[PDB]
């Protein structure tokens, strides 16, 4: 018996049309934006279609879309028959996708949340505030140097450890502009800045997260279906307590994804599917490990092949 | 000026092939397996070659050797 993990996509993955060929072959997926959309009080597939992508990258309309996005291919891959997966685990925002299709939290109730937590972080950080780099070629050490020696009092810090030579930081707008010309002069292959509203995962989002903590506590956590591995400590957690200390504590720590996806490894998991829109987490998936197998599960074509393989 | 002629070098060039062998017309994506990263490596050569500006929204969206063409076409004339 072969194994397969089921891996969600953070925030930079949602683009214009996501979901418009699988709309058309499955009506569940309208089905599940349409129960966003009571929630939200606007029409989030309309939204996801027509555009504009400068409302869609505004991180409190961005995750309500990645989550009702994510939890539409698990309802089809749930509709169709699909074989159950082994473990889970999410990128950024995926570990609320995760823990939606984990049977952790309510999917209606997690809209609400997910849009409230968008708000809480740009209350944080203002808008033109911060901005988010990804630094591809370069090691860790290197790019934790370049951003201590330009930081000039103000927080820059490594935050996403997406792949080995690809490293995500956030931070001050200017300092992490600043820091990511020194690590193109250390030699890094790009220096390319995330077209993402809020800079997520640094010491700028404590005040927001404090916030945070105070929400959970409101909401009911039911008991998990499914392993879900967190990306702030790369632990499986039972308890509601402890799931919720970890959602807290993720928003103002780095992102381990790098040794989340060895950690999936390691319990046999054969091959990965990304649950969501576009192909981000697959091509980081040969970076970290080489021998691992990975694919795209955002359209009817890959649903079908995916499906069929497992 | 000579867009197609630049365009077909510099992706020949990329994936280790002859210019003949090179197709304008064929997906990028996996008929040449290039991934998302090497994408954004291919535009930064793009942003210094013509001197015109790419961002992720923008280069993601290359499938053919065409649509390259196409937009560099259009930021030239702007």
């Amino acid at each position: 018996m072969s194994e397969f993990a089921m891996v969600f996509p953070g925030q930079g993955s949602q683009d214009l049309g996501m979901l418009a060929d699988l709309a058309t072959a499955f009506p569940v997926v309208e089905q599940t934006f349409a129960e966003a959309s009571d929630v939200l009080g606007y029409d989030l597939w309309a939204l996801v279609q027509q555009g504009p992508e400068e409302e869609l990258n505004k991180t409190w309309q961005t995750q309500p879309a990645l989550l009702a996005a994510s939890v539409a291919i698990w309802r089809v891959w749930q509709e169709k028959g699909g074989k159950a997966p082994s473990l889970m685990a999410g990128h950024s925002l995926g570990e609320y996708s995760a823990l939606v299709c984990a049977g952790v939290i309510d999917f209606k109730q997690a809209i609400r949340l997910v849009e409230l937590r968008g708000k809480l972080m740009q209350e944080a950080v203002p808008e033109g505030t911060g901005a988010m780099y990804v630094i591809i070629g370069l090691d860790n050490e290197s790019i934790d140097r370049a951003c201590k020696e330009v930081a000039q009092g103000q927080i820059v810090s490594p935050v996403n450890f997406n792949s080995p030579g690809q490293v995500v930081i956030a931070g001050e707008k200017e300092a992490v502009e600043r820091a990511g010309d020194a690590c193109k002069a250390a030699g890094a292959k790009r220096a390319l800045p995330l077209a993402v509203s809020v800079p997520s995962h640094c010491a700028l989002m404590k005040p927001a997260a404090d916030k945070l903590a105070v929400v959970l506590e409101g909401i009911e956590f039911g008991y998990p279906q499914f392993p879900v591995v967190n990306n702030v400590d790369v632990k499986i957690e039972q308890s509601a307590e402890a799931i919720r200390h970890a959602l807290v504590r993720q928003l103002y720590n780095p992102v381990r994804w790098t040794e989340t996806v060895e950690f999936i490894t390691e319990q046999g998991v054969g091959q990965l599917l990304e649950i969501g829109p576009g192909r981000v987490l697959t091509g980081l998936t040969k970076r970290i490990v080489n021998t691992l197998s990975a694919a795209a599960v955002n359209d009817t074509a890959s649903l079908i092949t995916a499906l069929e393989n497992n | 000026n000579h867009p197609e002629v630049k365009i077909k070098t510099i992706l020949s060039l990329f994936l280790n092939i002859n210019i003949d062998d090179f197709n304008m017309d064929a997906n990028l994506a996996d008929a040449y397996d290039m991934d998302s990263t090497e994408l954004a490596d291919l535009a930064k050569e793009i942003e210094k070659e013509f001197g015109i500006s790419v961002t992720k929204s923008q280069f993601s969206h290359w499938e053919t050797g065409r649509a390259v063409l196409d937009f560099v076409s259009s930021s030239l004339n702007d």
